[PDB]
């Protein structure tokens, strides 16, 4: 919607999603999710001008997941990445632009390291340890560096972000009503509550 | 740009200033605008730099094809032919301006052509920024017929004042002499009317006067067994 | 449409000493891609040390460069012949500015000169009001090559002792007069090859205790 | 805001004694959000560097299509690719999208290997060859550096020499834009080796 | 605020030793209608100066009134004013300056480019502009509107800086301005063939010369062109 | 720049003022107007340049061929291969061309074409952005079959009313005579014709 | 431009930067930005540099006038007001503003008063104004507390200044803060942002996409 | 953004209006007082455009009071919402745009009922007992009319008003960051602290 | 519509087109715009007709106040005084205005007002903006001087010739002769003007 947050944490990442949607002037639904997988342990979060948001996920999932299928292996965060990069390039010299900006983490079980992806709809892959979208990108940046050490748990992971949401809620207008929060792990993909 | 071309008895001299401007900055303290489209034939552009460098090549290679296929010299004419279908298909959006002179069999040659693809002949013409502050002189010190010495002086004198009066147009003066039925004589930097100016202290500073954070090699060649 | 504005370039650049300051700029005057002048000086002494150049588009540069000569007579007349500070005379100028706010005056002025502990001083505007005292300000068109320059060489920004890692930054070296003359030289000439509005000459005001000197230098002549 | 200029970065190439420089800025911005910290403008194919200035996403986009192309010469014709070459590669290429352009800024860098030569050259958003062996540079901030080069530049330098003209060329330049000012990498090329430096300049 | 509906274009003046030469076509062009014709430019002021002026003739007119009443207001309230408090082409020019100025921060400008050129009555060569964007300037050689990108450069050559006007005399001034004109009479539409000069002295005095006609003619090398390009 | 052919017993002679401006510069001083398309058939240029430069020649390629193939083309023939491109073309190019040439049988015709096309058979055209001040003088002052040298005199001075009144108009007074004689060239300066 | 001022106990930091910017050029890296209204007001510049310059002296020029006609102290509160009613005046006339009128008096202690160009004074404790104002609350709310020590309050304004500035892009140059008591501001220096972003670093452990 | 609400009951007016401000993208202060008094038993809750909501309720707060001390007895609220009527009517026809629309709710002692107006930011005035204006009128004109009756006690109208908050939070995307009650009624106005 | 007024030896011929036209569609055909403003001096008026129909009556009031304190006026008295209007509400009013007087020293007088306003002495004016295709016709068949029988021949076919070459000027051709015998009034019917 307006919130979209990732921190990836030692040996996981993490990802958020806004379960609000507003559609003009009223939001048709206040519990509604944001993300899809694209392999078992690959999460794609997405935010964005709605219609494009929707089917561009869909897409995105369909052609990894039938990647996967082909080679009889799952395809790394790395490749992942490139992947969607290479369609919205694409997508800013054809007729219609998708305006659909995605934070892609995933555990890259080779390097058995943790590796998150912002990629903002223009389609500027950058590899960093925090990353939002929106103008709630705006606020967290400022507390996720203050507090961020190198490395942590993910119970701590989950506090730090708890944080963020805390000071996101007071100083940002817009309702997002709390938000989905799931952690992508080697051992699958769960979703934690959060308040 | 200043751009001139000047007609004269035995051959055609097409000159041009050598400073290229990309927005009010300089972009380049000595260029080179005169550009060979065929052996004998030699133009320099104005306008939009990209586009003139780019048609000058899609162009070059066109009339170098018919050279080969007809096994004769490029006529003057035939580059005006195929420039100006090229320019016109795209309605003129395609902001190459050019002055094309060359020599041939059918004689010395001096053409100008637009944008949307219009075409003028004379015996001095001009485009660009400062096409006005060389148009006046040539104008005036210009006389039917002249020798190549005299040719030569003018062309560059037009372009001179070009310097003088037009901010966009700096740095050396080129000259390409195309005499008829004889090599063209590209003459690279026949007038220097700015030089450069020494500094007063001397700048630079010993090593460890910028800090490191690290350093490392690269690989750039292949890589062995060992 | 008639439209107030225009473009005029020149460049102006205020240096700061250490008991002196200089206000120099060039001579250059162009419209669009003619040559107005060769030498009109835009750097104007006003008198009691304080040099005035308002650079930028001519028209308020000049309307307003008579208005504030006319503002130091009038200090004598009405407070008895004293000596108007430069500090002083910063803030006047923004009066002046406001006086026709709602106009805006497209010039950036710089003036500079000695305080009344004979310090050096360079106060530089922006265009409708807000004032700083700087070390180093460019104004005008070709501001943006030859601002990088001094911060190197006059404050020695992002420099350091050889061989220490940067642990130990440059020291600020005492800047002489003479030494300053050099480096507007070189900032002017490095701003006349690479920039379309600079050149033909320069004039160097050099403001000391013992009154205004001018010194000219020519420079290329694109 | 015109979009060739909203995401930032700087490029800036001397010459020196038969050795090149060429260095960046590792800002990548949003209006005024920075990113990263990290985003080299810097790429090589072979012994040849590419840098890239403009807008983000066709820096990464031509990268990758810059890399292709190069790696299917390479290839072909049993041999690298030469910087010389590798110039009129790039022109042809942006002119072939000369309507609707990529938004980029290249600055070619190499030491060519059968002449021994520094060289150097330029281009713009629809692409030219801009010429001059002094230097040249392109990017946000390229008023700034225009004018800061010309200062520093004197022709032909010792290669630890060249780092110090180069490298003091951008730290000031970076300081002074507004977006640039976070990281930045020196590329020193000789023909045996080729040093990154990643500098210790100062934040914004 | 005032668009040009019937203009001037270009008068050409330039610096010599002994004084100044200003000159311009005589035209009031309707835009592409060349609609007026024996329109005069150049008015003399006192007897030192000649001040012309270009752009609209409808701002022109306003001006030339200006201009009669600042001699009108020399005369009064002084006992003589012919060497007195004579009227110098820089007194002119200054009370021009302001009102053009003033105009402007009304917002309905003066539309016109005026070249004020004059000597004083100091032995000082006089020779300045001012514009409807009310920008002012002192230059050694001067010329507006189209004749400042055309003809200008051209007089250039013949004085480019302050050290060769004692190099420079009367019969050589009077020859490049006329050549200038020449010019200005082929490359420039609102351009007429007929033009005044008025050579301003502080020894001859004024001299104006009325009705000249452009010569030194060519149009004989035009029976060779043959075509636009290609055609036999 | 005021372009015009005018009938006459003997022919046609088509006049044209070699003033090519871009706003108030002029772009080249000397430029003839008057492009031939075929031996015997010429043509007369005004509006925009490029396009008008643009269609001729497509002309050109449609009357080789006529020759080629059919036999001699005919200037009715002619003017309506102008008329199509001009037609069709009505909204990309603007093209004021006076198509005129002599035949041996029919003796020589005019046919205008106007900036979106149209023919129209008329003794006499004036066509471009200087015949706008001198459609007062052609009326009154002509008749039909004049003999060659009154003939020459009326275009002259129309022409040459049309740089008197047109900025836009200026350049040598050429004139292309087509006449069973031949062609003949006519170029005039402007020491003559100012005067007269 | 990132300003924001807090009250605590111990008085009210102002934080202002000190770069302003014009666009693609850094128009100064050394700007002033507390205007000093007289030695009990300070105000802050944003919004409109020229605007806030002005009429913030202007303030100051009425605080004494104020001052000589009462034989008393201005209150925070008719500041604020007078200031308030001078802008709202001028409305839509290419003036803005992005201020706060920060005072301690020994009558109403600490206040702070953000005014606006539309005539909008809203009372609070922690504000934020400039393009940064975003970046600013974020560090601002989280380490802050009512009561907080003073060389602890001059630390808290030292991080938020810094964590702005290096994520803002029009923002930087230095750090001026300033300590509002009951006898008035002490200056407490500038502090170039790149010498002291790094101690800060090693300090707290923050800012660890920067390697240095 | 911005909520204002009303109610009347039977001897109260409660008038309520939301905490927050926001003034660009950013929540300005997230608890804030959003009401003026005009007299001791009339009240004054206001929203619109920035600035001019304050600088209006000031000028309506002096001018209310003045007559007040002549007679030396408050005005009624039906003199008192026209007063502010004539007000906007000539602000809509001024130089100076006043965006300023308000709820007057008041208690009439001459009469000893309350009198709930919805006066309008264009100049209109209606007695109305359920009004708004904004989008909260959008969402609660329907709501409060379904559980409203003729007769209310004060402690079911506060609880509707209750009602009536939780709506406004689900299917309104702004924030308010809660509410503030001030209630009317004879004995003056006083703060009632509710969420 | 389209006037003018050409000196001669005895006086000055004032001549006017009578059509006014608000778009293709013509309001009156008859409207007379010569207009009396003093008794030997009178006006044409082209333009925005509603324009002129104001300042006419301004300059008018002017000129008879003129006459009883200061003796009266002359033709270029006259023209200073539309001058003025023209010139201060040249922001607000279009006008072209041709002033022709009579005076017993100077004899006919004509001076051109074009529609920023500017004053300019001629032997002959035309203005209008149906007055542009008698420009290469009307420097021809100008002669200086000329006999008054002449001057009605040449007013009519240059009138004439405004008619057939400009669809807003068209019937009457209206003229009023200034001379020391006073004001004669004259009147050309389509059936005269247009056969000759």
């Amino acid at each position: 919607m307006d919130i979209i947050l990732g921190i990836r944490v030692q040996d996981s990442v993490i990802l958020a999603s806004s379960k609000a949607v507003t559609r003009g002037i009223s939001v048709l639904k206040d519990s509604d999710d944001k993300t899809r997988q694209l392999s078992p342990h690959t999460l794609m979060s997405f935010a964005g001008e709605a219609g494009d948001t929707v089917q561009f996920a869909e897409y995105i999932q369909a052609n990894i997941q039938l990647y996967s299928i082909r080679e009889d292996y799952e395809l790394s965060p790395q490749a992942v990445s490139s992947f969607v990069r290479q369609e919205l390039a694409k997508s800013i010299r054809s007729r219609r632009p998708y305006q659909v900006n995605v934070l892609i983490g995933g555990y890259d079980k080779k390097k058995n390291k943790p590796e998150l992806y912002q990629i903002d709809y223009l389609g500027t892959k950058v590899e960093l340890p925090y990353g939002a979208h929106g103008y709630s990108g705006f606020y967290t940046f400022s507390l996720l560096d203050h507090h961020y050490r190198p490395d942590m748990t993910t119970e701590e992971g989950l506090d730090l972000l708890k944080l963020c949401v805390q000071e996101l809620e007071k100083r940002m207008p817009m309702d997002f009503k709390g938000v989905i929060v799931k952690i992508v792990d080697k051992d699958g993909i769960r979703q934690v509550d959060d308040f | 740009t200043t751009i001139v071309g000047v007609k004269f008895n035995n051959g055609v001299v097409i000159a041009a200033d050598t400073r290229s401007t990309q927005g009010p900055i300089v972009a380049d303290k000595n260029c080179a605008k005169l550009h060979r489209i065929s052996p004998k034939i030699w133009c320099a552009g104005a306008g939009t730099a990209a586009d003139t460098e780019a048609v000058t090549q899609l162009i070059g290679s066109n009339i170098e094809l018919h050279s080969l296929y007809t096994s004769r010299e490029p006529r003057v004419v035939s580059a005006l032919q195929m420039l100006k279908q090229h320019l016109f298909k795209y309605q003129g959006h395609i902001g190459a301006y050019l002055i094309v002179a060359g020599v041939d069999p059918t004689g010395s040659h001096l053409f100008s052509i637009h944008a949307h693809g219009s075409t003028d002949v004379g015996y001095y013409l001009s485009l660009g920024s400062g096409s006005l502050a060389a148009m006046a002189v040539l104008e005036s010190h210009w006389k039917q017929d002249l020798t190549k010495e005299e040719a030569i002086k003018l062309a560059s004198d037009a372009i001179q004042a070009g310097i003088w009066n037009d901010l966009g147009s700096g740095s050396n003066v080129d000259v390409c002499v195309m005499e008829i039925g004889k090599d063209a004589e590209y003459l690279r930097n026949y007038l220097t009317p700015n030089v450069r100016e020494e500094k007063q202290k001397s700048y630079k500073f010993p090593r460890g006067t910028t800090a490191v954070l690290k350093e490392s090699i690269v690989n750039i060649c292949d890589i062995q067994e060992e | 449409q008639f439209n107030p504005y225009g473009d005029n370039g020149g460049t102006i650049l205020g240096i700061a000493g250490e008991d002196f300051a200089v206000l120099a700029g060039d001579t250059r005057n162009i419209t669009d891609y003619s040559i107005n002048s060769r030498y009109e000086p835009k750097v104007f002494d006003c008198g009691d040390n304080i040099v005035m150049s308002a650079n930028g588009f001519a028209a308020d540069g000049d309307a307003l460069v008579k208005r504030f000569k006319n503002s130091v007579k009038w200090y004598h007349f009405d407070h008895n012949d004293k000596k108007l500070s430069i500090n002083s005379a910063a803030r006047n100028i923004q009066h002046l500015l406001y006086g026709k706010r709602f106009f805006p005056y497209y010039v950036h002025t710089i003036i500079a000169g000695l305080d009344e502990d004979g310090k050096g001083a360079v106060y530089s505007f922006d265009p409708v009001g807000s004032y700083e005292r700087e070390q180093c300000r460019a104004g005008g068109a070709a501001a943006s090559l030859i601002m990088p320059f001094l911060d190197n060489q006059v404050n020695f920004k992002n420099q350091y002792e050889p061989g220490t890692n940067g642990k130990v930054k440059k020291p600020l070296k005492y800047l002489s007069v003479e030494e300053v003359i050099k480096l507007v030289r070189d900032s002017f000439t490095s701003a006349t090859e690479r920039h379309i509005q600079v050149g033909d000459g320069l004039e160097i005001l050099i403001v000391t205790k013992d009154g205004v000197r001018k010194e000219f230098y020519e420079l290329k002549r694109d | 805001s015109d979009p060739s200029s909203i995401n930032g970065g700087i490029v800036v190439a001397m010459t020196g004694k038969d050795c090149v420089a060429i260095a960046c800025d590792l800002r990548l911005g949003s209006q005024s959000l920075g990113v990263s910290n990290k985003f080299e403008k810097i790429f090589h194919y072979g012994h040849v560097f590419l840098g890239i200035t403009g807008l983000a996403t066709d820096v990464t986009t031509l990268n990758e299509m810059f890399r292709y192309k190069t790696n299917l010469y390479k290839l072909k014709e049993e041999r690298a690719i030469e910087p010389e070459t590798f110039t009129q590669l790039v022109s042809s290429s942006l002119y072939e999208r000369r309507f609707g352009p990529y938004f980029v800024g290249p600055v070619v860098a190499g030491i060519n290997s059968k002449s021994g030569k520094p060289f150097i050259a330029g281009f713009d958003l629809i692409g030219c060859i801009d010429e001059a062996k002094d230097f040249i540079v392109s990017g946000t901030a390229s008023d700034q550096l225009f004018g800061m080069c010309e200062s520093l530049y004197e022709p032909n330098l010792e290669p630890e020499d060249l780092f110090e003209t180069i490298s003091q060329a951008l730290l000031n330049a970076a300081d002074r834009d507004a977006l640039s000012g976070w990281g930045a990498v020196v590329y020193i090329i000789k023909k045996d080796e080729v040093v990154k430096r990643y500098l210790k300049m100062r934040q914004d | 605020t005032q668009q040009p509906i019937v203009t001037g274009t270009s008068v050409i003046s330039m610096k010599y030793d002994n004084g100044v030469i200003i000159a311009a076509d005589n035209l009031g062009s309707y835009g592409s209608l060349l609609r007026f014709n024996g329109v005069e430019r150049l008015i003399p002021v006192g007897d030192n100066t000649v001040v012309g002026i270009s752009g609209d003739i409808s701002d022109m007119q306003h001006i030339e009134r200006l201009l009669k009443d600042l001699v009108t207001e020399n005369a009064y309230d002084n006992p003589l004013a012919d060497a007195e408090e004579a009227l110098e082409p820089s007194y002119i020019f200054e009370y021009l300056a302001t009102v053009m100025y003033q105009r402007r921060s009304k917002m309905n400008p003066l539309w016109n480019a005026i070249i004020v050129a004059g000597v004083q009555s100091n032995g000082d060569q006089f020779l300045r502009y001012v514009n409807l964007l009310g920008v002012t300037y002192s230059s050694p050689t001067l010329a507006t509107g189209f004749g400042a990108h055309m003809a200008n450069p051209l007089l250039r050559k013949v004085v480019d800086r302050e050290s060769d006007i004692p190099k420079t005399t009367v019969q050589v001034a009077e020859e490049a301005i006329v050549n200038a004109m020449r010019v200005l009479y082929y490359r420039d539409a609102r351009s007429s063939r007929n033009f005044s000069l008025a050579i301003i002295d502080k020894n001859t005095g004024l001299t104006f010369k009325k009705n000249l006609q452009v010569e030194n003619m060519k149009w004989d090398f035009a029976k060779d062109i043959k075509g636009y390009g290609t055609q036999k | 720049t005021s372009i015009m052919a005018v009938t006459f017993k003997d022919g046609v002679i088509l006049g044209a003022d070699s003033r090519t401006t871009t706003g108030a510069y002029i772009a080249n001083r000397v430029t003839d107007k008057l492009t031939r398309v075929h031996d015997k058939i010429w043509c007369c240029r005004s509006g925009s340049a490029a396009d008008t430069q643009a269609i001729a020649d497509i002309v050109q390629y449609h009357l080789e061929l006529y020759t080629s193939q059919y036999g001699t083309p005919s200037t009715e023939t002619a003017a309506s291969v102008f008329k199509e491109l001009c037609y069709e073309n009505k909204d990309n190019l603007t093209a004021g061309i006076i198509v005129a040439g002599y035949d041996d049988k029919n003796k020589g015709e005019v046919y205008t074409i106007p900036l979106g096309g149209s023919v129209h058979k008329l003794p006499y055209a004036i066509a471009g952005s200087g015949s706008t001040f001198i459609y007062g003088y052609c009326d009154k002052n002509f008749r039909e079959n004049m003999s060659k040298e009154e003939t020459v005199d009326f275009i002259k001075h129309s022409l040459s009313q049309a740089i008197k009144w047109d900025g836009s108009s200026g350049g040598v007074i050429r004139m292309v005579v087509l006449t069973a004689a031949g062609v003949e060239r006519l170029i005039f300066y402007p020491d003559e014709y100012e005067q007269l | 431009t990132t300003t924001l001022a807090f009250r605590f106990q111990g008085g009210i930091i102002v934080a202002v930067d000190s770069r302003a910017t014009a666009g693609n050029w850094v128009a100064s890296q050394t700007v002033k930005k507390v205007i000093e209204i007289n030695p009990f007001l300070l105000g802050t510049m944003a919004g409109g540099a020229a605007d806030c310059q002005f009429w913030e002296t202007w303030l100051g020029s009425q605080c004494r006038l104020h001052e000589l006609r009462e034989k008393e102290r201005i209150s925070v509160a008719a500041a604020s007001k007078i200031l308030s009613n001078l802008v709202y005046q001028y409305k839509g006339a290419g003036l803005s503003m992005g201020t706060m009128i920060c005072g301690y008096t020994r009558k109403e202690g600490p206040t702070i008063y953000y005014v606006d160009s539309d005539g909008t004074r809203l009372k609070g404790d922690i504000f934020c104004v400039g393009s940064g104002q975003t970046f600013a609350y974020g560090v601002l709310d989280s380490n802050y507390k009512w009561d907080l020590s003073v060389e602890d309050a001059l630390y808290l304004g030292k991080r938020s200044i810094l964590a702005a500035a290096h994520r803002d892009a029009y923002s930087g140059g230095s750090v001026n803060l300033y300590h509002v008591t009951e006898d008035g501001w002490i200056y407490h220096g500038n502090h170039d942002v790149g010498e002291l972003f790094w101690k800060v670093k090693e300090e707290e452990g923050s800012f660890n996409n920067v390697i240095g």
